[PDB]
């Protein structure tokens, strides 16, 4: 019932950023969504001595047909003073995980009144017909990263009856989710975080299933043919090369050997034994893990996404080139690239978020105009990643094909 | 006395570690400093200043200059040091409205609430920092002390602080009559309605009311702005909007300053001038950023801006937005880089037009281009109209499928149709999956040395055909480009072709059907000849055949 102090990093100012264009229907959904808010006192409007802004827009969840409003506090985040949420390691290892959505918790909390300038949003006018409506907030904003951290005292209070009720689950929390993961059979999980909401009731109705897979990293495949042409020789040889860039001792002498003349790209070629020989010892090099590969938590996460077709899109999770910490497949909208990409953005998210506690930064295979323009018409999660784009076709897309 | 309601006053500060202004009040001439006590005593009675003492510390020079064409001085507050000082505001108009999104309304009145901006209280604590003095004559008496009780003339937070307060007066007036729509603008109110003549003016006779409730006069029906309203550079009639006129310098010296603020002109021209082409007046301004040297033009860049003058001969006029019909954008290629688009809800009838030119770089499909093209037609309609507009494209649904289901990179248009307006856009080459059975291997490859620039670019195939080229003046990726070139060029309709240079892929591979290189160009234009290409990569420097062959060829 009192506020906790908050302040800004040395030498910055509070966000500057303008906001997007925005659709009428989303426009009259956030005039709704805000002025019932207001009356709640949950935000309050603001003058023009407030040179502040965050972009704000407007999102239907997963599985709801009611707007909710978004906040883009990603400029905010990066100027906060930060407030020191040991990551559990042990939620990755977990047969299943569920994601709780617990943001309107913060809303029963008050924002430090001297902060609450810095939070500032416009509803913006169509056509520029009057100026935005200006909010700021008085308690905690959902998507701040100070809200999990300044609420952490009381959402520990709130879970140890469970934690202590049921040392086997693992519970933690990022953003305003909560990750909730144990080793039972989904039958008994289902029940056990049907269980967990009874806490937020006392002191929110849906939620999400995950599943690690197989394979932190998906080893390297080479193909098993009984007859090999040229060109099936020249992309196997250039798939070794590059893999010999992750992999020590990976050798293509003998099967460029094979290669040797001017023949047609569709003539059979016998393998030799030696090569034989050596595409045999290249597979059991592949089955090994990749040396020298360990999370750094200091350093950022990248994520690179490829294009596959038909509604796949492969992705690889590292820090250093060449030593994925985790790579994957995405699959099954058939004819919206733009949709699949954010849709696998935001899994590629949720990943990193069980396994490392952090978002990755990515790198997309699409135009900025395009994934500028497109990207919030599909976007269903409470946080938003950094991205970069990729303008140059790599040649990388076909050894994870 | 009817008790006017106060106006709220709004909190300013100065910048964090600044504090207020100490500017010297220069000398003035005893003409204009009896000039200025006039001034400001009539500004006292009226409330707008009062009179302080030696206790402020703060200044702010004070200078008369004579409004031409009367013999009447007039006062000049130079805030420019306080300004400097002054907290950063929230600011007037992060955007234009543009005249194609105002919605077809049978009246509008405009109010002069000019008298308005001097009756908003300004904040208390701040007031010490807008004192300025009046010089006495011949500097032999303390100057006159005063500072401002109002907004000041000049003064950086004056236009935010002003709105804002019109803005919270107007919303009991906006909320209590639904059906009135209110743009502000400085001093003017522009109330606009869809109701018949006589219920209108008697709902601005209301708004007057109200406004005088916290004393603000207005200009009665008499004295009101009749139609057409010269706004930021449009024309604006019940009906139809279009620009103000356009009037271009003629001179036959140019400079690059006024050839600056022409093509902003013509820009200007083209939201409602169809066929403005701005290309070749632009390319002249090309990294010279002196403002004052010639340059004469070319032989298709007048051919262009003969029909620019002649193109604004005739007056256009776009139309205003009917929400319950659909909104119509169609995009045509130009030619050269160059997009032309119209948004219309009927035939014939524009709300606007637009052009669009392609993003510098080397290589470029026309496809990407109207991609483009759609994504900044859909922005600038999300903030016109808060909608995306149906979209009528010079591509064919196939062409389209074929591509994005093709194209290495994820894209989206959103709903459009085909509409069959020359020229259309198009696939020009498509490569192979596969290797194409009975169609000659051609090993291509090249290499130059990188100090005397000598190098050679060549193949050999898989029937013992084979060709090196010797070249001058050359680099590593020069020569494997032209290697490409000649398999393209010494093969029949069907061709493998196998290459080591990841350069020459990552270009092939991006589709491009035009280039800033001649070199690639050549290759596009082979590659429309073809009926089938299969290219394929191979590591350099491994002994892969017929690669280890022709790479022993070239770098000799
Ligand atoms: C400068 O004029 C502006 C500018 C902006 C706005 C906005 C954003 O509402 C209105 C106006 C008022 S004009 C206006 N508002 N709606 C329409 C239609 N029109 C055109 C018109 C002109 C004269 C008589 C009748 C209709
Ligand atoms: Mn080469
Ligand atoms: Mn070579």
């Amino acid at each position: 019932i009192e506020t906790v102090p908050v302040k800004l990093k040395p030498g910055m100012d509070g966000p500057k950023v303008k906001q997007w264009p925005l659709t009428e229907e989303k426009i009259k959904a956030l005039v709704e969504i805000c002025t019932e808010m207001e009356k709640e006192g949950k935000i309050s409007k603001i003058g023009p001595e407030n040179p502040y802004n965050t972009p704000v827009f407007a999102i239907k969840k997963k599985d709801s047909t009611k707007w909710r409003k978004l906040v883009d506090f990603r400029e905010l985040n990066k100027r906060t003073q930060d407030f020191w949420i040991p990551h559990p390691a042990g939620l990755k290892k977990k047969k299943s995980v569920t994601v709780l959505d617990v943001g309107d918790a913060y809303f029963s909390v008050p924002l430090d009144e001297d902060f609450r300038k810095y939070t500032a949003f416009t509803i913006p006018s169509i056509n520029n017909e009057t100026p935005g409506i200006r909010y700021q907030y008085n308690v905690l904003p959902q998507g701040w990263k100070g809200s999990p951290a300044i609420f952490q005292s009381s959402m520990t209070k709130i879970l140890e009856p469970f934690k202590k009720q049921n040392p086997d689950i693992v519970i933690y929390q990022y953003m305003d989710d909560l990750y909730v993961g144990s080793d039972l059979e989904i039958g008994q999980h289902r029940t056990k975080i049907e269980e967990l909401r009874q806490h937020l009731l006392r002191w929110l109705w849906m939620g999400y299933e995950l599943h690690p897979d197989k394979w932190t990293v998906q080893p390297i495949v080479l193909p098993e043919k009984d007859s090999w042409t040229v060109n099936d020789i020249q992309k196997l040889v250039g798939k070794l090369n590059w893999a010999s860039q992750i992999y020590p001792g990976i050798k293509v002498r003998q099967l460029s050997k094979l290669l040797r003349g001017t023949k047609a790209l569709t003539e059979v070629i016998p393998l030799t034994e030696e090569a034989e020989l050596e595409l045999a010892e290249n597979r059991e090099i592949l089955k090994e893990p990749v040396h020298g590969v360990y999370y750094d938590p200091s350093k950022d996460l990248i994520a690179e996404i490829q294009k596959q077709g038909q509604g796949q899109w492969t992705y690889q999770i590292y820090q250093e080139p060449f030593k994925n910490l985790k790579t994957g497949k995405y699959a099954r909208a058939h004819t919206n690239d733009v949709k699949q990409l954010t849709e696998a953005v935001q899994k590629i998210t949720t990943e990193s978020i069980v396994i490392w506690g952090k978002t990755p930064k990515f790198k997309l295979p699409i135009q900025k105009e395009t994934w500028e323009t497109w990207w919030t018409e599909y976007w269903q999660a409470t946080w938003i990643p950094e991205w970069e784009f990729v303008n140059t076709p790599p040649l990388v897309k076909l050894w994870y094909q | 006395m009817v008790p006017i309601s106060p106006i709220e006053t709004v909190p300013v500060k100065l910048k964090p570690g600044m504090d207020g202004p100490k500017v010297k009040q220069w000398p003035l001439t005893e003409e204009k400093i009896k000039a200025l006590v006039e001034i400001c005593t009539e500004m006292e009675k009226e409330g707008k200043i009062s009179k302080i003492g030696p206790e402020n510390p703060y200044n702010t020079p004070v200078f008369a200059i004579k409004k031409k064409d009367s013999t009447k001085w007039r006062k000049l507050v130079d805030f420019r040091e306080l300004n400097k000082r002054t907290q950063d505001f929230w600011e007037v108009q992060l955007g234009i409205p543009h005249p194609a999104g105002l919605k077809k309304k049978k009246s509008v009145t405009v109010l002069d609430v000019g008298d308005a901006y001097f009756s908003v209280p300004l904040d208390e604590d701040f007031r010490k920092y807008t004192a300025f003095t009046i010089p006495s004559i011949n500097n032999e008496t303390p100057g006159i002390r005063y500072q401002y009780n109002v907004l000041p003339q000049g003064w950086k937070g004056s236009p935010a602080i002003f709105q804002s307060s019109m803005t919270k007066i107007l919303e009991p007036f906006k909320k209590q009559n639904p059906d009135i729509v209110i743009y502000q603008y400085m001093d003017d109110l522009y109330v606009g309605s869809d109701l018949e003549i006589g219920q209108h003016r008697t709902k601005i006779e209301e708004l007057r009311q109200h406004l005088l409730r916290w004393g603000l006069t207005t200009p009665d029906k008499k004295h009101q702005k009749e139609p057409p309203f010269l706004w930021m550079g449009y024309e604006l009639h019940p009906d139809k909007w279009t620009v103000q006129p356009i009037v271009l310098p003629e001179k036959d010296s140019w400079t690059v300053n006024d050839i600056q603020k022409l093509v902003g002109k013509l820009n200007w021209a083209s939201q409602i001038y169809p066929g403005i082409k701005v290309r070749q007046l632009s390319k002249l301004l090309r990294g010279t950023k002196a403002l004052t040297e010639v340059i004469p033009l070319t032989e298709e860049a007048e051919l262009e801006l003969a029909e620019n003058r002649e193109i604004l001969k005739e007056p256009v006029h776009g139309v205003y937005y009917d929400p319950s019909k659909d909104l119509i954008a169609e995009i045509q290629k130009q030619g050269q880089g160059q997009w032309t688009y119209q948004i219309y809800q009927e035939p014939f009838k524009n709300l606007k037009t637009g052009k669009y030119a392609r993003m510098r770089g080397a290589h470029t499909n026309d496809v990407k281009q109207l991609t483009e093209a759609v994504q900044k037609i859909t922005t600038e309609s999300i903030v016109i109209w808060g909608k995306t507009p149906k979209f009528k494209l010079p591509i064919q649904k196939e062409t389209w499928e074929t591509w994005w289901t093709e194209y290495w990179q994820a894209t989206w248009i959103p709903e459009w149709e085909f509409v069959n307006t020359p020229p259309l856009v198009k696939l020009w080459y498509q490569l192979e999956k596969e290797p194409i059975v009975g169609a000659e291997t051609f090993y291509v490859d090249g290499a130059a040395n990188r100090e005397t620039k000598l190098g050679k670019a060549g193949y050999v195939t898989n029937k013992g055909r084979q060709k090196v080229v010797p070249l001058t003046n050359t680099t590593n990726q020069k020569t494997e480009l032209q290697a490409i070139y000649l398999a393209l060029q010494d093969s029949g309709l069907e061709v493998n072709i196998v290459t080591d240079s990841q350069y020459a892929l990552g270009i092939i591979q991006a589709q491009p059907d035009k280039s800033e290189s001649e070199l690639v160009n050549q290759i596009i234009e082979q590659l429309i000849k073809k009926e089938k290409v299969y290219l394929a990569w191979v590591p350099a420097h491994k002994g892969i055949g017929g690669n280890e062959q022709v790479d022993k060829l070239v770098s000799a």
